[PDB]
This record gives C-alpha cells, structure tokens and sequence, in this order.
C-alpha cells in the first residue's frame, strides 16, 4: 500500500 | 501530484512516462539511451514515452521508444523498499531536443532545506482519485533525517530521504513512482513511497540517488 506505481503496487501481485 | 500545478507543456523535459499499455509509473532521461526509474516499477515489457505532456493525446512532441533493457537494482528489496531504483536502456537513442533533455547527476547529496522540484501524471486526490491528463509539478524542500525518522520509525534507510510538508496537502501520490526529484539542476531522488499521500506527518519517501551514481555510471558503461 506504499509504493506510487499506478493503480497500486498491492494491486500487480 | 496532489497539491501541485500544472507544470506547462515541456517544461521538465527530462521526464519520462513508462507505459505499458497504459501509463504507470515515471521515470527521468539521463543520457540518450538511458533512463533512470524505481526498481518497483520494472516490467518485462516497457515503452518509454518522452517528450509527453498530455499523455492521452498524440501533441507532436512525444517519441515512443521500448525498453532493450531494464536493471533493477541487486540489492533491492521489495519489502524494506532499500535501493529502489532500476537502470532501463532504450533500444534507440532518443533524439534531444529542447522538449526532451537529460537530467545531470550530482556530484553530492543535498542538504536539509533545499527546495525541489517534484513531477508527475499521478493522482491529484488525498482521497479518492483524479488522474491529470497534463504533467503536475511540486516544488518542496527535503526534510531532515531526524524528521523523516520520526514520520516513519524503523523503516527510513540511508538510501532514502524525506521531502515535502509535514502539514499535509502536497506531495506525490500513486502514478508519480519513479519520476525525479531535482534540486539545483541534479537528479537527487527518485518517487518511491509514503503513508497514502499529502497526509499529515507522512511526507514522501524518495531513494537518495546520490548514493548511487557510481553505481550507474558503472552499470551503464558495462551494458
Ligand atoms: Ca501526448
């Protein structure tokens, strides 16, 4: 929930 | 970018998007054929897109060029996020160009108090989203290691620097990783992470290029 990628970083796993 | 402005069309020529089919993260040109990012933002396959400003619109100042290689960091880790940053080669050398310029690396890490600017096609919102179409740009100063410490015990490393406004408001935000921090004309950090964005006492994270530098040069002259 940290990371600044878009949309998440949580959301590419 | 919440909190920021609209940076103008090709005013930060050296900021790149990375696009997978869509835009997902920054990135900044430091020479030719060679950009410097976050090590979270590697993917297997990666179109640079510079020259942009708005990145849903073909303007006429773009050039789209893949990624031959991208270079995460041997030391990174994606659970303390320690050395985010990763190296990408473009398969051909960009045409520079007023609208497209390399960033220069420093030749020392910067202090405390020193102002920054900071850019980005990412959110606009402290809660919720609002993508730009345009780039935003904020200027903000970087902290000291003892605040930055005390917004995030135990997880700060002497790779990592704090900047932005402890107040909350203005800061980068998701969609902004691997775009540059510049301060006094140098590429000094690099968009990484933070507790959501433009809170209070949880100011962005930023890897500290400054340590690096060796580390590219090297890594750029051996590929
Ligand atoms: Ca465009």
């Amino acid at each position: 929930i940290s990371t600044r990628k878009y949309p998440s970083d949580w959301e590419e796993w | 970018i919440v909190g920021g402005y609209t940076c103008g069309a090709n005013t930060v020529p050296y900021q790149v998007s990375l696009n997978s089919g869509y835009h997902f993260c920054g990135g900044s040109l430091i020479n030719s054929q060679w950009v410097v990012s976050a090590a979270h933002c590697y993917k297997s396959g990666i179109q640079v897109r510079l020259g942009e400003d708005n990145i849903n619109v073909v303007e006429g100042n773009e050039q789209f060029i893949s990624a031959s290689k991208s270079i995460v960091h041997p030391s990174y880790n994606s659970n303390t996020l320690n050395n985010d940053i990763m190296l990408i080669k473009l398969k051909s050398a960009a045409s520079l160009n007023s609208r497209v310029a390399s960033i220069s690396l420093p030749t020392s890490c910067a202090s405390a108090g020193t102002q920054c600017l900071i850019s980005g096609w990412g959110n606009t919102k402290s809660s919720g989203t609002s993508y730009p179409d345009v780039l935003k740009c904020l200027k903000a100063p970087i902290l000291s290691d003892s605040s930055c410490k005390s917004a995030y015990p135990g997880q700060i490393t002497s790779n990592m620097f704090c900047a932005g406004y402890l107040e909350g408001g203005k800061d980068s935000c998701q969609g902004d990783s691997g775009g540059p921090v510049v301060c006094s004309g140098k590429l000094q950090g690099i968009v990484s992470w933070g507790s959501g964005c433009a809170q209070k006492n949880k100011p962005g994270v930023y890897t500290k290029v400054c340590n690096y530098v060796s580390w590219i040069k090297q890594t750029i002259a051996s590929n």
